[PDB]
RNA sequence: UCGGCAGGAGAGGUA
């Protein structure tokens, strides 16, 4: 309902969501922008966001 | 023209005018 | 390649920086985490004892940690794993 | 075959402001770059003198009118920009214009100091009816080029001084023409005819010699090796 | 690079300057440094030269119709109050220089700086993401300069004369340096055909095969060229290993060269090559003698006779109607059909009178700007105009703009000149709502994996055969078959395979398929992907902006909505 | 802005208002040039934005019925002979008559020369009827144009869009410190300045008795004496300067209706909005690429394009529930070094140079009864400067009308002089428009054979594709007028000069000519005049018969290989200056409900990062730049301060929090009786109020 | 209903490309397929 | 008047016969006053010597192919016009090249006329393969610049004296670019970056050392009309 | 240490 309420017809979608007691899982681009989180695309996905970097053994030993 | 003191600006017009603005 | 020397922000060339990584989305995180490690080393060396590693390559006069991180990546002195 | 005739200069005077100079025989090609080197050095870096501030008595800014003069202060200012002055001392010198009564204020009413000479004793500065007097104090200085107005409260001055723009170039127009000699038997050369027109402060042969000193002293950081 | 005013960079970089000012013992406290910065003391103009070193900024112009409306540059301090923009990014920004304005933004953290320096840099974004065509290309003045330089003029000064008896070749040169020294003396023209010994330029394919055969060690191997000086000075701008071109540089040829360089070389040599093409174009545009005067707009020689003939043909129809044969629409239709042939005879006389060294001709013949309809309107006749309803007026405008319209012709010229502007103003508010509607529906499509190992696909036409037995290439094949992944192997006459499953379709694969008697092919398309959420990289294919396979995590959904809607204000229907 | 804009404002017909239309309801059929507009509305002068076709201008000869219907005059013709009787006709009466065209050959007696003429039939149908049915005729070729469109020479050679832009941009010019009339004009400029009303004319005949810079005394013939005062350096509605200067001597004889004093944009009684500059049409190293313009430095060292702008600031002294505000120099909060330019009343002194953040007046507010005095002083805003030229103080105790609740008023006027610089907008009368790309030294500029540098360089790639060829004709005629010409008549008048008057067969250097809007100089006449021009001091003719000259290169010295077009053109300065458009901000004031940065340049606001700009960020893949742009730079109240401290101290930037607008939205949803809650991974709704 | 799901996607991706190709604008077919894919993702129940 | 900041020349040796001189800081506008005149003084003022005519044997008419050699006369001219020669004399001299036999005639075979020298004696002129003999008589004179062939009219003494072009200049390619620098708060300054490439008989540094001695004596004819003229002093070295 | 602020409507313009 958060992504549909910000597109068009706010009153109708809000009324239908209130009657149906809908739940939003916050798993889209628009909702993550609205609530202030990292979008699930590009550099915001799990594979790229959890990279661990450390110097190699030889360079650490040399310096 | 038609004004007491005005600079002399020569014109290329070939038609005459029967009315004033 | 047969290019002239790059100047400023286009050094090192990215066509060689992209040969050490899987895509252009992992290079950003690689560089941005090495820069933070370098900054932590700089701001903790003058106070107490820390656990990070300083610049593995010789810096300049006043160089940003991102440039040092990119130079370290280009010289094959680091290693990373993907989540 | 290599030539040996060294270039030689020669002047001819057509007036007291205009003159021509011939410089033969140059090498085939080297006839337009010497002309442009001298036109680009004659119209930029020649020192002179110009007025840099005025001080009327009764006025405070430049956006007002004096009583008895048919112009405001911005027209006296835009009419005091075509005054050809000269100087010999490296320090500001204060002139004085004090005229009153019916007439027309010209540039011959500025009593000069001793070392300053006005070269235009017939320009216009204002018109006076029988109800106004003009008391001006012009400050003359020396320099080079075009310097914009030196601000007031950024130089330690009072509240009556009106800064003015100063143009220090004593040269008006410069051109050249080349007469090429393209014969056979490969014996070619050139010939440059420079024309220098100065305002009235510097003779046409002292500007070419200040540009010849500037160019004999800028092309010397090249022959420092040999 | 860009250019940033000093008074704007001082305000944008205030805390970094305050930190640097405190560090260098130029102040005591943070408040003292703040006051000194706010008072513009002369001590703050030296730290604001290493503060802004290698710190990118973002430039934006509205409307932002696609990705290239935001780009990252490296600031430089200039004198003035205006921002300086590169000539080659105006196509991507869609920005002229008659009053436009742009906004500046400053990244702060390490991740934002890395993203700006890697993902958004201007020298990394050259190819358009909707069609794969180059955007940072020479245009306008550069095209004219590079078309003037590489043009061969027969019978010029110092050309090759194959004489005998009296004197030898007289016009063969031993090096480009000797040719330049000769052209500095007036003996030789830049656009005169000569023979010059080239050493550091790679020969064309056929010349290389004929002379060296195995390989041309071009660092020091000499051959012979029959070309002009301008073509040599143009080829000295391309990379070292690029074979000699020897052609006149129409805009299509330049686009082809740039596309080849982008597809066969790294992305840094292309950025280094466009910058020196722009230099040569700008240098030679000012020495080409393109200028406008009222004695270059030549009029047609025999125009009044054509017009009188096509006016008698109309007065017969008029007589007829006066007596009676047609109603009204037949009249108007035959008048339109006479005054639609008179403008074409005038056009074909104007396209035969004009010489080929005219400034008005070499601006439209080089591909820089303009059509020939405008040239016919300016120097021939305007033609038929339209009424407010939208139908042609049976009376034409017989006078060009070079002779001046009358009062009535000028008045009736505005009926269809106001409609253009009003509709342009009303077709910009119905395309942005379509774009907003397209973005929202396709906002959850993202590349999620690398391969779904599916077997479905779609069939692509890929040329058809004529009854005689000669294949006809499909007119629309760059936008339907190129940059796709095969689904099944391409076999022919129950024989071997030429290409294998899972290979991109470039031009070599396409020509190999076509030169073996294959028409129908099966590709992999996004319409038949097996991935639950989003799409996979293999089915989508190749990314148009970079030219390689797609990256896991890209937002293929927003680019599809920012591509179909970008060019919707040009749909004049 | 200038007299032309003021005159045009009073002649506007608007289709909107309380009883008309709306910018949204109006379609595409109410914004069209109807065939019945001929002589009543101008088809060219109209706005360019969303108000295209909804605002128009009255024509020069039009007049209004006693009912509200616009009329226009015609000449009655009988038996194929044009008479001289004028009748005014409305659009409902002229559709039953055949009306001829203004450009029609008429003999000495008044009979049509051409067998057939172009007429206008009932439903705006244009036809070619044999001239024996005509019933009316136009009065002049300029009957269908307005007062600003009738000031463009060679209008019939320009496209409609470019003439539209030229007419719109002629009303945006600024007055300059010195004015000069065009070398090539139209003749409408004399009666467009008297009727505008920015000049001073004499109401009776007499001799001039006394003339000064601010008054003129005229002695009438009967004995009465009348004196006229002048407005010296007055501020207009748009911050420009309105200055009047006398142009008469102390003994001249003056006739009724003669112009006595000049005005803002007036030169000897005729409107002058620009200056005459020497032009070259050629590309130059890419500095005039894509509508840019290259200027010379002689236009800055000689004040050719310089204007004066005046500003006004006010403050009010009122009473309070804790006392009464008073204006005084004594302020116990600020030092004595910055209170040296104030007088014994708390105001600045006339002639002082103020700057940004400087002090203008000194006012304090009591906080109740000492040490109750606070500081509230009027200061110069950010990025302003200039001298102080006037102060007007109003008080209550000296019997002056004042709003209730206030005690004293004071106004301060600040003036500056602005030169030309990079980013300023220039224009012509034909649609040329661009910003200044570079300003070059006079030695770096192309120069003619006698050493005369050019003043402006324009590109040749923009002329052919926009169909405004009137500018090239204007440059040709301007060069011919500047140099002066003389037609040889030893063997009789040449064939091309048969229709020229006898006073146009010879002209003096720096002559002024006039080419009316639809009846002017032909092209045979221009081509013949281009080969008759006089030489200069030395017997040389620089511009040949084609209007082209050979120029030298001021950076290398070699001549350019081909001749280039040279001439004179009329250039105006537009009121879009770069000094009023530059802005930047790091931190400043914030809003109240949603704690986002303020908007606008006067309030030190930020720039909007709209919806369309987020799609580009999401298509690039930049997930961290967007998050930082949306949280710690706009709404995160707790992260903004930590970010500033980290930047100043040199540490790492912290992690963004949660924006406040989301909480505002949640309380909005809860106020409509909606039970919206934020759950966790195991229920147990989060408080979302901080406080711990 | 007459032909099937596979032919509507060809009719759509062709009728959309004709409009853009008439005026000389080049867009790849892979950009319209992404949007057409989202138009056919639901099923209407006849009997439950 | 003083300049404020004294310019300084610096070099950057790239190869052995190519360098890159930089002159900065130059007052606004003096980067284009010093560029074109240094390029022209460098490419048309240094004297030198070169071959100006040849007289190959066996060519009474049609200059197409010479008996024995594997090259046309135009390739022989192109290979006998890139010879770096030098002469310490005044009037035209004469050289001879006479090699007979299967081999490869090279520049190390022209016997020097006691006074003129060949500095590149490793270049290939032709390959005498079909057992013949080559006899070339060259005329090496001195001059300056690039002089196109001086087509003569001896009408008898020139039985077959083919006239060739003469590249007398010891410099081969000069290019210059004017940049911009910053001195304090004032940008828009200048910086000249020349690029001289010479032959094998002069070094790239004696060129911009003997091209500042034919211009401190060409612009020295002006500073002699009035010795005291108040120019612009540059300051102590 | 006192002490200390930022909503709506209408009109005209630039790209
Ligand atoms: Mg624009
Ligand atoms: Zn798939």
């Amino acid at each position: 309902w958060l992504s549909a309420a910000s597109f068009q017809e706010t009153t109708r979608v809000l009324t239908d969501a209130a009657i149906n007691c809908r739940s939003d899982k916050l798993n889209g681009l628009k909702e993550n922008v609205i609530i202030g989180k990292l979008i699930p695309a590009g550099t915001g996905i799990n594979r790229y966001r959890n990279i661990a970097v450390q110097p190699t053994e030889e360079a650490r030993a040399a310096a | 023209n038609s004004v007491p003191g005005a600079p002399n600006r020569v014109s290329f017009a070939k038609l005459r005018e029967p009315l004033e603005v | 390649g047969g290019y002239d020397t790059p100047l400023g922000i286009t050094n090192p060339p990215i066509d060689e920086l992209l040969d050490r990584v899987s895509s252009k989305y992992a290079l950003v995180i690689y560089a941005a985490k090495r820069a933070r490690q370098i900054n932590d080393y700089y701001n903790q060396l003058g106070e107490g004892i820390l656990e990070y590693v300083g610049p593995l390559v010789e810096p300049g006069l006043q160089e940003k940690p991102l440039s040092i991180a990119l130079r370290e990546i280009h010289a094959d002195l680091l290693e990373h794993t993907e989540g | 075959m290599l030539i040996s005739q060294r270039p030689t200069l020669s002047e001819d005077v057509l007036t007291d402001n205009r003159s021509q100079f011939v410089i033969e025989p140059l090498e085939p090609g080297f006839g337009y770059t010497l002309g442009n080197s001298l036109r680009r050095t004659l119209l930029s870096s020649i020192p002179g003198a110009a007025v840099t501030s005025i001080r009327i008595d009764g006025v405070l800014h430049e956006f007002t009118t004096v009583p008895g003069v048919k112009e405001d202060v911005t027209e006296i200012i835009l009419n005091l920009k075509s005054l050809v002055v000269s100087s010999e001392e490296d320090e500001p010198v204060t002139m004085y214009l004090r005229k009153q009564g019916p007439g027309e204020v010209t540039a011959g009413d500025i009593v000069p100091p001793a070392g300053v000479t006005v070269h235009n004793p017939g320009m216009h500065i204002a018109t006076l009816n029988d109800k106004g007097k003009l008391e001006v104090e012009l400050v003359v200085e020396r320099g080079r080029g075009y310097v914009p107005a030196v601000q007031n409260r950024a130089s330690g001055a009072e509240i009556g001084r009106i800064p003015v723009d100063s143009i220090y170039s004593p040269v008006l127009k410069v051109t050249y023409k080349v007469d090429a000699t393209r014969v056979e038997q490969r014996t070619d050369f050139d010939k440059l005819i420079l024309d220098v027109e100065t305002k009235n402060s510097i003779s046409p042969r002292d500007a070419l010699a200040s540009a010849g000193k500037t160019l004999v002293e800028l092309f010397g950081l090249a022959r420092e090796l040999n | 690079q860009c250019g940033l005013p000093k008074l704007m960079a001082l305000e944008l970089f205030k805390p970094f300057v305050m930190k640097r000012l405190v560090d260098l013992n130029h102040a005591q406290n943070i408040k003292s440094a703040k006051r000194m910065v706010e008072r513009q003391r002369p001590q703050v103009w030296d730290v604001l030269e290493e503060v802004i070193a290698e710190h990118p900024v973002l430039l934006n112009r509205a409307p932002t119709l696609h990705r290239l409306g935001i780009q990252a540059f490296e600031p430089m301090l200039v004198e003035g109050k205006a921002i300086q923009l590169h000539p080659l990014v105006c196509e991507a920004f869609n920005a002229d220089f008659d009053g436009d304005q742009m906004a500046v933004h400053l990244p702060l953290s390490a991740e934002a700086q890395a993203e700006a320096r890697i993902l958004m840099l201007s020298s990394n974004n050259i190819l358009s993401p909707a069609s794969g065509r180059p955007l940072a290309m020479p245009r306008l003045d550069m095209v004219t300069g590079l078309y003037y330089l590489t043009t061969e003029v027969p019978g010029d000064t110092g050309e090759y004369q194959p004489a005998s008896g009296d004197h030898p070749e007289t016009g063969v040169y031993s090096s480009p340096a000797e040719a330049i020294m000769a052209a500095d003396r007036g003996v030789l023209s830049v656009r005169a055909k000569i023979k010059v010994r080239l050493t550091q330029l790679r020969p064309p394919v056929e010349i290389e095969a004929e002379l060296f055969g195995h390989s041309g060690w071009q660092p020091g191997d000499a051959w012979m060229a029959e070309t002009t000086l301008g073509r040599v000075m143009f080829n000295e701008l391309l990379p070292l290993g690029y074979p000699f071109v020897n052609k006149q540089m129409h805009k299509k040829v330049q686009a082809a060269i740039i596309n080849d360089l982008a597809e066969r070389y790294p992305m840094i040599v292309v950025a280094q090559t466009v910058d020196k093409l722009k230099d040569a174009g700008f240098y030679w545009a000012t020495r080409s003698g393109v200028t406008v005067s009222m004695a270059d707009v030549l009029v047609p020689p025999r125009k009044k006779e054509i017009l009188d003939h096509y006016e008698e043909r109309a007065d017969k129809v008029e007589k007829q109607f006066q007596r009676g044969a047609l109603n009204h629409d037949e009249r108007n239709e035959a008048l339109v059909e006479i005054w639609k042939e008179a403008t074409d005879e005038v056009g074909q006389a104007l396209r035969e009178h004009y010489p080929d060294d005219n400034p008005i001709i070499t601006i439209v013949d080089s591909g820089a700007t303009g059509n020939f309809t405008q040239t016919r309107t300016l120097a021939g006749m305007k033609g038929l105009v339209t009424n407010p309803k939208g139908e042609f007026i049976p009376r034409p405008v017989k006078s060009s703009f070079r002779e001046g319209l009358t009062v009535l012709e000028y008045f009736i010229n505005t009926h269809g000149a106001r409609k253009g502007l009003a509709d342009t103003a009303l077709r910009t508010a119905d395309s942005g709502y379509l774009t907003r509607r397209l973005v929202d529906v396709s906002q959850d499509v993202i590349v999620r994996e690398h391969d779904c190992q599916t077997e479905r696909g779609i069939v692509v036409e890929l040329a058809e055969r004529a009854p005689d037995g000669t294949l006809i290439r499909d007119p629309y094949i760059e936008t339907s078959a190129y940059a796709r992944t095969l689904g099944t192997d391409a076999v022919d006459e129950a024989g071997n395979v030429i290409v294998e499953r899972g290979q991109d379709l470039g031009d070599p694969e396409i020509d190999a398929l076509l030169a073996a008697g294959i028409t129908q092919v099966k590709v992999r398309s996004v319409l038949t992907c097996a991935t639950s959420t989003g799409v996979c990289a293999t089915c989508y294919g190749r990314s148009m902006a970079t030219g390689k396979l797609v990256d896991i995590g890209e937002a293929v959904g927003i680019v599809a909505a920012q591509s179909i809607g970008e060019p919707g204000t040009q749909l004049t229907m | 802005n200038n007299p032309l804009s003021g005159l045009t404002h009073k002649r506007r017909l608007s289709a909107l208002g309380p009883g008309g239309l709306s910018r949204e309801r109006a379609g595409l059929e109410v914004r069209d040039v109807h065939p019945s507009h001929y002589g009543r509305m101008c088809p060219i002068e109209t706005p360019e934005g969303p108000n295209i076709g909804l605002i128009g201008s009255l024509s020069v000869y039009a007049r209004v019925n006693p009912f509200g219907f616009i009329e226009t005059p015609y000449r009655k013709v009988v038996d194929g002979v044009v008479s001289d009787e004028i009748v005014y006709l409305t659009a409902d009466e002229e559709d039953r008559h055949v009306v001829a065209q203004a450009n029609s050959p008429i003999d000495a007696d008044g009979r049509f020369v051409e067998p057939r003429v172009l007429v206008r039939r009932k439903a705006g149908e244009v036809e070619y009827v044999p001239s024996s049915e005509v019933d009316y005729m136009d009065v002049s070729p300029r009957q269908m144009v307005s007062v600003a469109t009738a000031m463009i020479p060679f209008l019939e050679h320009d496209d409609a869009n470019r003439a539209l832009m030229g007419a719109n941009m002629q009303r945006q010019a600024v007055p300059l410190v010195r004015s000069e009339a065009p070398l090539v004009g139209t003749g409408m400029e004399l009666r467009a300045a008297i009727d505008a009303g920015d000049v001073v004319v004499a109401e009776e005949s007499g001799v001039i008795e006394e003339v000064s810079a601010d008054y003129i005394t005229v002695m009438h013939d009967n004995g009465t004496r009348r004196t006229y005062r002048m407005r010296k350096f007055a501020r207009s509605n748009h911050g420009t300067c309105a200055n009047q200067c006398p142009i008469v001597d102390a003994g001249d004889r003056v006739e009724a209706g003669q112009v006595i004093a000049d005005g803002p944009c007036t030169d000897d009684g005729e409107m002058a909005l620009g200056k005459n500059l020497l032009v070259a049409i050629m590309p130059w190293e890419g500095h005039n690429y894509e509508d840019a313009i290259i200027l010379s430095n002689r236009l800055v060292e000689e004040d050719v394009l310089t204007s004066i702008h005046i500003e006004e600031h006010e403050i009010d002294a009122r009473d309070t529930k804790l006392g009464a505000e008073e204006i005084t120099r004594d302020i116990p909060n600020i030092s004595d070094e910055v209170l040296a330019d104030l007088d014994e009343r708390g105001i600045v002194r006339i002639g002082a140079e103020v700057r940004d953040g400087d002090i203008l007046v000194g006012k304090v507010t009591p906080k109740g009864e000492a040490r109750e005095v606070r500081d509230t002083s009027l200061k110069v805003p950010h990025g302003e400067s200039g001298k102080v030229i006037g102060i007007r103080v109003f008080s209550r105790e000296d019997e002056d009308e004042l709003p209730a609740g206030v005690n004293e008023l004071v106004r301060v006027y600040v003036a500056q002089k602005r030169k030309i610089s990079d980013g300023d907008k220039l224009a012509g009368r034909h649609g040329n428009k661009g910003v200044i790309g570079k300003i070059l030294p006079v030695e770096d500029m192309p120069f003619l054979a006698d050493g005369t540098p050019v003043d402006i360089i324009l590109n040749t790639h923009g002329v052919p594709r926009r169909m405004n060829i009137g500018q090239i004709l204007e440059t040709h005629l301007g060069w011919c007028a500047h140099s002066g010409w003389k037609v040889d008549a030893a063997k009789g008048v040449p064939d091309w000069a048969a229709r020229l008057p006898d006073e146009l067969l010879e002209a003096q250097p720096n002559a002024i000519v006039s080419t009316p809007v639809f009846d002017g100089a032909q092209e045979a006449e221009l081509q013949g005049l281009l080969s008759c021009t006089l030489p200069n001091r030395d017997g040389d003719v620089l511009v040949d018969a084609d209007g082209k000259a050979m120029l030298f290169d001021g950076r290398s010295g070699e001549p350019f290989p081909y001749p280039v077009t040279v001439g004179y053109m009329y250039i105006m300065k537009l009121h879009h200056l770069v000094d009023d458009k530059i802005h930047a901000r790091s931190t400043g004031p914030y809003s109240m409900i949603t704690q986002q940065p303020l908007g606008g340049k006067a309030q030190f606001g930020g720039q909007r990062f709209g919806e369309m700009e987020c799609w580009a960020m999401q298509a690039y893949g930049a997930a961290y730049t967007l998050q930082e742009l949306l949280t710690i730079k706009s709404d995160d109240t707790v992260g903004r301060v930590k970010v500033y401290e980290a930047i100043v101290k040199g540490e790492n930037i912290p992690e963004p929090g949660i924006p406040e607008s989301f909480k505002v939205l949640l309380k909005e949803l809860q106020s409509l009786c909606l039970n919206v809650e934020v759950l966790s991974s195991d229920g147990a709704a989060i408080e979302l109020r901080e406080g711990e | 209903r007459v032909q099937g799901p596979r032919e509507v996607q060809i009719h759509l991706v062709r009728e959309v490309q004709e409009v853009y190709r008439a005026q000389g604008v080049s867009i790849h077919d892979k950009h319209i397929e992404v949007i057409v894919r989202q138009m056919l993702r639901r099923v209407t129940i006849i009997d439950s």
